[PDB]
């Protein structure tokens, strides 16, 4: 836990001093009634304020310089995500998932 | 009861005759020393190998005279890509973005919107020929047979820029190669 | 050996998917599995002989590759990288007339093998370059993870097609050649026997090819036919989802191995219940063979190293996957 | 036309079939040489990795002039299947100048021969000695 | 005492396996290895060990077969674990394993328990 | 058996008339083919000009419009579950027996024994104090014989064959041929 | 009919076993020819 | 197929001008029955000679004399 | 199988005092091969600058306290040493290693775009 | 002298409506599942001190052990007469960042003797050492080098551990989940420096993440139970 495992991972120093990762649980999509994607905790990185995306003039391609733009880690528990982020010495913040309040729902309430 | 008593197995049991016989000595040769020396000194097998090679010298070769002659092709062959039209001239593609999703190399870029007349059409269809692996997944996934691969292979270019096909290049290829694509489709569509 | 590489990954996913290929599909992957093996041995043995100095057999057999690669292109449209064998069967059914063309080639391929052996098998120069070169003991072959001809050259009769039959290999009759001295010459003789045994299997597949579907009758894994796709609502949905999201595989792991022409090729695939593999470890027989090069080639001379490299059938895409 | 034996990956297999009896590149005067000194054509047939890129540049520099480079297959052209790989060069043109690009995965034996024919057409249009007379 | 016994011969007629030569004294070598194996079990490994129970069961079976069959082929055809030259190798390796098992003390409690989250994959505990 | 076949039975272009007689005289093996495919037989109908009318093959039990409920053939969702046996469950199977051969008391007296193996129970302690006949009958096989590693294919046997059968190199070459047996 | 299948009777058998028959005279005959050529060759050399 | 008699037959059927053009690009003297012409001007032939090999029964005559594409 | 030249057997050191000696022993090996590094890779700098560079890299991990991290750091340093001495690295890599090079103010980054 | 028949014109069989069995592919492994359960239990009984647990899936047996128990279990599975796994066909790893120990180190053994395969599973962290099975299996030398190169696992006792796949001086371990698929740097030829140099990664077209289109519904249920009846905890008889 306290071990600074980033000294041996080989990742560049910019992951620690310049990038911010978000630990979050995916919110339920408003267009679908499934909840499978909300059962896992994920880690992604905030975009670079400049150079995240720019248009290549030759073909209109989406050019980028962020090498972490397409990396999304998967975790089964919130504690596991925190332990891994702490182990790598990342600057992170946790977005607590919104919980749906339970309200009783019955067919009789359509008239009463 | 099995061979577990002796910690053995059927698979571990070597068949009869597995052990090699005793090797032969110099006194058990079938051929005489003079006979073995005649083959050895006169290079019996070397002249046999020479004779076989000379036989091919009087046989028909396999070479074909490209580009005056072409090798066999099949309707399933995958080559240069093209965008096809309906017989009325309307583009077949409805910008459904199936081919972009399947593409293992992510060589297809599609941008779409409502057409001026309201049709669901694309205004940007790019294929990186330097990135495509010519695998045919886009052709298989197309619900309207809009994107196909022609049997064409002779389109090598001086510059790498010319291998970045846009919608105009792909549509022009479809018009240019429409007749040859029709040949392949009429013979391969039943098998799909 | 492209189609054998697809077969081992296809078998791994099918085993994880708990699905079974239909009868005709299994025969097709068996027929092209041995056609692939003939293609690999043509590249392996002749290039091994070319490195030693026999240039002519390389040219003779590479025309036989052209005939066999035409079979690859007829059923898939790709001469070399034919994405034909897929999890759940094959991409497409055989075009009409393929079996007749395969059989007509089969009646003639026997003579090509004999003419190849005319220059190598009994040549005194060839035997001086292979006999006693790169000897591997049976004890050390197992300990270094050697497989296939490398393992069978040292006297160990082990073959995956017999140890763990797959894809209709249990319905054809063939033999395995086993060496005694464990050197390059024994491995050359084994690969020539495997040439004739593969031709023996190809003949049986042509005669015993059954009717029926070539892919699993399950549209949640196998794409539906195009004609059915454009008329059926459910077929369109399954076609749409198979190409956009793919099919999910139940969570778990597998280690599936096949008797590849190079040896034992295995894949360790980890599934997480999603449509993308979580981990795919590819086991390369050439990677293990080259790891024993130091133990095998020590004490030999420089030209012997070239023979040892050739006798291992090394393709460095497989090694460096 | 003497190319150099520089087979890297599966694209090299199709390059071997050009020398096969069916096409017989030797009938056009094409001989593959093992040394950069004796070769004037560099055919990049396979994937160029970062570990391999310095070796490719050194071999290219060891070819005496005049010299031409052919980029065959999606790997050499733009990386192909391994474009988004951490250890793959996205096009051999990042290291050496390319005279002709041959598309395909792999390009067929006739596709490579067509590219060679295009290069030979370009070579026949050279005006090296008339350039000295008129342009210099 | 000094009972120097040949395990793998470096010379002689081949057995069909590369690097494995014929053993000059097949039967006597196995008899000593089997009897020494049985004695070593009774002096190093306790009775409650399952490993000791299983080794004695098959070592005695292989010892009885060797002592009742003069023909080498009949010995292999009943043990079913390869040639006698291979059986000598197996006897030596099994004899050395008992010595390693005694040092390991592999019959005791689990030396290292796994963590609670150790053998869990994607939320399901195996 | 794949014995020698005459040249005219192979689908290759051959010689005719006097040139066939000359070939038989000069060639060491006259029955070998030249390897040139017959122009009048090989690939004469090209794949793009085949007259066959293809139809999608469908089996009855799994591709019919009746008696074809999908869940009856839904093998993917009926996959085997992943079960791991730790030393606690193995001790329970050893002490209480299995469901195939129950050795657990009845009623409430039996549920007390089951609740023992709901926490950590070492197998070494279980083996230390247990009837030895159980180990010889459950953990071991054939009255104490060790459990041999199970074969992946019990029909993987072999038999040594001679040249007159397999048609490969004679006995003086340093390889041998094993059949299925 | 609606698929690619082998004929009803099946395909005729093919040749796949080794076919490399020996050719030429016995080695003793070649040895005698060498001695006969050497004897006659030295005879003509001696005459010259 | 590589016999000199085949070349002499094709030389007679084609004539001097047709064969010399083949001797400049084709590296081979061939004759065949005309099948048709394309919009670019190329001519396409099919060979009925029994001595021709499998893959050499169809060929093209390009419009250009010194260069072919 | 014989290990290559300058190959060490990987070992996990459980004593902090012993680990210090191993680092010091490896530190001297780098200094002794500094001239060999200049000769083999044909560098544009004298061997004195190489030894300064080696000291700077070693001093970056001087204050590492965790023993498990030391074993990984020492193991990778041994692998790096073996790579350089055996001439496995290409000359371009070593040239770029020594081709490593006051920060800009807030406005200077602001005017150009910053990060 | 007879002409060869035209294979195209040969008559072909006529088939009606085809039939095919419908059964679970897991049914054919019923003998393999039970035999591996007994053999897996025999190993745990022989090594209660080392074998944490074992699992059986169809025809694949997996043994789970601690890093401190890897050498003993591998030695037992190599030299025991009933389990002669002389060949170590593969050594690999998998990354699970969720767990305290990220990596599962997997050993696939083959027994040509009894025609059997077995698997050994242990665990490791980024700094924890794993015993090297190179003294036992010489073929694991390159596999352990590959595992370290792509994961960074500390193999203690390896005679020569170094990179085997990545470029010389490569930074990072690609097969870790936090390692980006495109890496951090790329190479090009610098005309000024007359050599190939490494530069920070910039992509003309960024890799598009289409994996976010995964289904929002679970696709496979809880599955079917295929545990042998001889390996289920018994249910006590009901009340009198
Ligand atoms: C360019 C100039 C020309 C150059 C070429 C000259 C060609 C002439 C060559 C002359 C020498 C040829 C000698 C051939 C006769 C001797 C060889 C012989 O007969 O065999 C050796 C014989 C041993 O008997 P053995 O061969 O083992 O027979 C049993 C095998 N089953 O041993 C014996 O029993 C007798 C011992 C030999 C006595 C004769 C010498
Ligand atoms: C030896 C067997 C006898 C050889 C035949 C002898 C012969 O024909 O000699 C004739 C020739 C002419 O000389 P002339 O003086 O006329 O002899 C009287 C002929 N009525 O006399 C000559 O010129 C001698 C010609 C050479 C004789 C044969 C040499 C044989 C060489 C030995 C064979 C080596 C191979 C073993
Ligand atoms: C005349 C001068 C030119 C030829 C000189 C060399 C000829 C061979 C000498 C040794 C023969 C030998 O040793 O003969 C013995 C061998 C093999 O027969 P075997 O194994 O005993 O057969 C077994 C017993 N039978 C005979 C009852 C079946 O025969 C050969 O392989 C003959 C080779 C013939 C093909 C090549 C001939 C043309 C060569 C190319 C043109 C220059
Ligand atoms: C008295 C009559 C004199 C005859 C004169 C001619 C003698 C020729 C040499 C015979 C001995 C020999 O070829 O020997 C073979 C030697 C050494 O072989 P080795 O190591 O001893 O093993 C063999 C002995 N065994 C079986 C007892 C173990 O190597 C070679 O393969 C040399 C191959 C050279 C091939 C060159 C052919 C070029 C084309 C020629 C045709 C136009
Ligand atoms: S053929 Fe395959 S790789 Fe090429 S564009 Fe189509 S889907 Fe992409
Ligand atoms: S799959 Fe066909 S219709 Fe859909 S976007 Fe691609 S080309 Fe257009
Ligand atoms: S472009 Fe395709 S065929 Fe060529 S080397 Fe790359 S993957 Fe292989």
């Amino acid at each position: 836990t306290d071990l600074a495992k980033e000294l041996v991972s080989g990742a560049p120093k910019e992951l620690i001093t310049e990038r911010v990762a978000r630990i979050y649980q995916e919110a339920k999509a408003a267009t679908q009634s499934g909840q499978h994607n909300t059962e896992t905790w994920k880690i992604d990185w905030d975009i670079l304020n400049k150079g995240n995306r720019w248009e290549n003039d030759l073909m209109g391609y989406q050019s980028s310089s962020d090498y972490m733009q397409g990396t999304i880690l998967k975790f089964d528990t919130r504690e596991g995500a925190i332990r891994f982020a702490k182990g790598q010495g990342w600057d992170y913040y946790i977005q607590e998932p919104k919980v749906r309040r339970f309200v009783k729902k019955d067919y009789s309430a359509n008239f009463y | 009861p099995t061979l577990a008593l002796t910690s053995g197995s059927i698979q571990g049991t070597h068949p009869e005759g597995f052990r090699l016989p005793r090797p032969k000595t110099w006194e058990e040769s079938s051929e005489s020393a003079l006979s073995k020396a005649t083959k050895w000194y006169l290079l019996s097998e070397i002249f046999r190998g020479l004779y076989i090679t000379l036989e091919m010298y009087f046989r028909a070769p396999y070479t074909i005279y490209y580009p005056f002659e072409k090798g066999p092709v099949s309707p399933r062959f995958r080559g240069e890509h093209a965008l096809r039209r309906y017989p009325s001239g309307e583009e077949r593609c409805i910008a459904c973005k199936l081919c972009e999703a399947v593409c293992p190399a992510q060589a297809i870029t599609i941008e779409a919107e409502e057409r001026i007349d309201g049709s669901r059409r694309t205004y940007k269809y790019d294929i990186d020929m330097t990135k495509c692996i010519y695998c045919g997944y886009c052709q298989e996934s197309c619900p309207v047979d809009a994107i196909v691969e022609t049997p064409n292979v002779e389109y090598a270019t001086e510059t790498r820029e010319e291998l970045l096909y846009n919608k105009e290049k792909l549509l022009a290829n479809g018009d240019k190669w429409e007749q040859e694509i029709q040949y392949a489709l009429d013979a391969d569509a039943p098998y799909r | 050996s492209m189609m054998t590489n697809e077969q081992v990954f296809s078998l791994a996913v099918e085993k994880l998917l708990n699905l079974e290929v239909p009868e005709r599909g299994q025969y097709i992957r068996t027929l092209f599995g041995e056609i692939t093996r003939v293609l690999n041995h043509l590249m392996s043995v002749l290039s091994h002989a070319m490195d030693v100095g026999a240039l002519t057999p390389f040219l003779w057999g590479f025309e036989e590759r052209e005939k066999l690669m035409e079979f690859y292109e007829r059923v898939s449209g790709a001469r070399l990288h034919s994405a034909y064998v897929r999890p759940g069967g094959v991409s497409q059914d055989l075009p009409a007339g393929l079996l007749d063309d395969i059989y007509m080639w089969a009646t003639q391929f026997g003579d090509r093998l004999d003419e190849t052996e005319e220059l190598l098998t009994d040549s005194r120069i060839w035997k001086q370059r292979t006999i006693g070169i790169g000897e591997v003991t049976a004890e050390d072959a197992l300990n270094y993870g050697l497989s296939g001809v490398m393992l069978r050259g040292s006297g160990v009769p082990f073959d995956i097609r017999k140890s763990q039959p797959y894809d209709a290999y249990d319905k054809v009759d063939f033999d395995i050649a086993v060496g005694t001295k464990g050197d390059c010459y024994d491995r050359y003789l084994i690969r020539m026997t495997e040439f004739r045994q593969s031709l023996r299997i190809i003949e049986q597949c042509c005669n015993q090819m059954p009717p029926g579907p070539v892919k699993v009758e399950d549209f949640k894994v196998a794409p539906p036919p195009r004609a059915l796709m454009k008329e059926d609502m459910e077929a369109l949905i399954h076609h749409f989802l198979l190409y956009t999201k793919g099919y999910a595989v139940p969570a778990g792991e597998t280690y599936t191995a096949i008797e590849a022409p190079k040896g034992e090729m295995a894949v360790y695939v980890v599934s997480d219940g999603s449509e993308r593999p979580y981990r795919c470890k590819i086991r390369a027989p050439g990677f293990a063979h080259l790891g024993a090069f130091d133990h095998i080639a020590r004490g030999h001379f420089l030209p012997d190293a070239v023979a040892i490299i050739g006798t291992m059938d090394l393709v460095f895409g497989e090694v460096d996957r | 036309f003497w190319p150099m034996t520089f087979g890297l990956a599966c694209c090299a297999v199709e390059m071997m079939h050009v020398s096969a009896p069916r096409y017989d590149q030797d009938r056009l005067g094409i001989i593959f040489r093992a040394s950069p000194r004796q070769s004037d054509i560099m055919i990049v047939a396979g994937t160029v990795t970062n570990k391999m890129a310095p070796a490719l540049r050194q071999v290219y520099d060891q070819m005496p002039y005049p010299r031409w480079v052919i980029s065959m297959g999606s790997c050499a052209n733009g990386g192909g299947y391994y474009h988004y790989s951490y250890s793959v060069v996205r096009g051999v043109d990042r290291i050496v100048p390319v005279d002709i690009y041959v598309p395909g995965c792999p390009p067929t034996s006739e596709a490579l021969m067509y590219g060679v024919f295009q290069l030979q057409k370009k070579m026949m249009d050279g005006q090296t000695h008339r350039m000295w007379y008129r342009s210099y | 005492q000094a009972q120097e016994i040949l395990i793998k011969a470096n010379k002689g007629n081949p057995t069909g396996l590369t690097g494995l030569f014929q053993h000059p004294s097949p039967r006597p070598t196995l008899i000593t290895l089997y009897k020494a194996t049985l004695k070593n079990l009774e002096e190093k490994i306790p009775k409650e060990s399952v490993y000791r129970t299983a080794v004695e069961a098959f070592t005695k079976e292989r010892l009885s077969i060797v002592e009742n069959n003069e023909i080498i082929e009949d010995i292999e055809k009943k043990i079913g674990s390869g040639l006698v030259e291979e059986l000598i190798v197996q006897a030596n390796e099994e004899y050395d394993l008992i010595d390693k098992m005694a040092e390991w003390k592999a019959w005791e409690e689990l030396e290292e328990k796994p963590l609670d989250d150790q053998w869990t994959y994607f939320g399901k505990k195996l | 058996s794949g014995g020698p076949v005459p040249v005219f039975k192979k689908y290759t272009t051959g010689s005719k008339g006097i040139w066939e007689k000359i070939r038989q005289l000069l060639t060491l093996v006259p029955n070998r083919s030249t390897g040139n495919p017959l122009v009048k037989n090989y690939r004469v109908p090209p794949p793009g000009s085949q007259t066959l009318k293809y139809k999608d093959p469908v089996t009855i039990p799994a591709g019919d419009i009746v008696k074809n409920q999908y869940y009856d053939r839904d093998h993917r969702r009926n996959y085997p579950r992943l079960v791991a046996f730790d030393q606690t469950k193995v001790s329970g199977l050893l002490t209480l027996g299995s469901a195939q051969n129950p050795r657990i008391s009845v009623g409430e007296k039996g549920q007390k024994e089951l609740a023992v193996f709901d926490q950590s129970v070492s197998l070494s302690s279980t083996l230390a104090t247990i009837d030895p006949k159980v180990v010889k009958s459950e953990l071991l096989a054939e009255g104490g014989s060790p459990v041999v590693a199970p074969s992946l294919n019990k029909k993987m046997k072999f038999r040594l064959t001679e040249e007159s059968e397999h048609g490969m190199y004679p006995e003086d070459y340093p390889i041998r041929i094993f059949a299925q047996n | 009919a609606t698929q690619d299948l082998p004929p009803i009777s099946g395909y005729a058998p093919i040749q796949w076993k080794r076919n490399l028959p020996s050719r030429g005279f016995r080695p003793v005959i070649w040895f005698l020819g060498l001695c006969t050529a050497t004897g006659y060759g030295f005879y003509q050399i001696s005459l010259a | 197929s590589s016999s000199i008699q085949r070349t002499l037959r094709n030389l007679w059927k084609n004539g001097f001008k047709k064969s010399f053009k083949q001797l400049q690009g084709y590296n081979d003297i061939k004759s065949g029955r005309l099948v048709g012409t394309d919009s670019f001007g190329n001519k396409f032939y099919e060979v009925d000679d029994p001595v021709e090999i499998h893959m050499r029964t169809r060929f093209v005559e390009y419009t250009g004399f010194w260069r072919q594409d | 199988t014989n290990p290559t030249a300058f190959a060490q057997t990987t070992r996990y050191v459980k004593d902090s005092t012993e680990m210090r000696t191993l680092v010091l022993n490896l530190y001297r090996r780098y200094l002794r091969h500094s001239r060999g590094f200049v000769n083999n890779y044909n560098l544009d700098i004298p061997a004195s600058q190489v030894r300064t560079k080696i000291r700077q890299e070693f001093e970056r991990q001087r204050f590492v306290k965790d023993l498990p991290l030391k074993n990984v750091l020492y193991m990778k340093a041994q692998m790096e040493f073996q790579e350089l001495v055996n001439f496995w690295k290409q000359q371009c890599h070593v040239m770029q290693y020594f081709e490593s090079i006051k920060g800009d103010s807030f406005v200077q980054k602001f005017l150009k775009g910053a990060q | 002298e007879e002409p060869l028949p035209v294979l195209r014109d040969l008559p072909r069989p006529e088939y009606g409506e085809l039939h095919a069995p419908v059964y679970n592919p897991a049914e054919k492994y019923k003998e393999q599942i039970e035999e591996l359960h007994k053999f897996g239990r025999y190993i745990m009984g022989c090594l209660p001190k080392f074998v944490q647990q074992f699992s059986v899936w169809k025809d694949e047996l997996v043994i789970y052990v601690a890093p401190s128990a890897l050498t003993q279990v591998a030695t037992f599975l190599k030299d025991h007469t009933s389990a002669q796994f002389k060949a170590c066909m593969d050594v690999t790893a998998a990354d699970y960042p969720t767990r305290t120990n990220r990596f599962d180190v997997v050993y696939n053994l083959l027994s040509v003797r009894h025609n059997s395969r077995i698997r050994i599973k242990t665990y490791a962290s980024e700094v924890s050492p794993v015993p090297s099975v190179v003294p036992l299996f010489q073929g694991a030398n390159w596999f352990e080098r590959e595992t370290y190169d792509l994961f960074g696992i500390f193999f203690e006792g390896h005679p020569d551990l170094r990179r085997i796949m990545t470029d010389y001086g490569f930074q990072g371990h690609p097969l870790r989940k936090d390692f980006p698929t495109t890496g951090y740097t790329e190479v090009r030829y610098d005309a000024e420096k007359r050599r190939v140099v490494y530069e920070p990664l910039e992509l003309t077209q960024a890799w598009r993440n289409f994996t976010v289109g995964s289904s929002v519904w679970e696709q496979v249920g809880d599955g079917k139970d295929f545990t042998p009846e001889s390996f289920k905890l018994p249910t006590p008889a009901p009340d009198p």
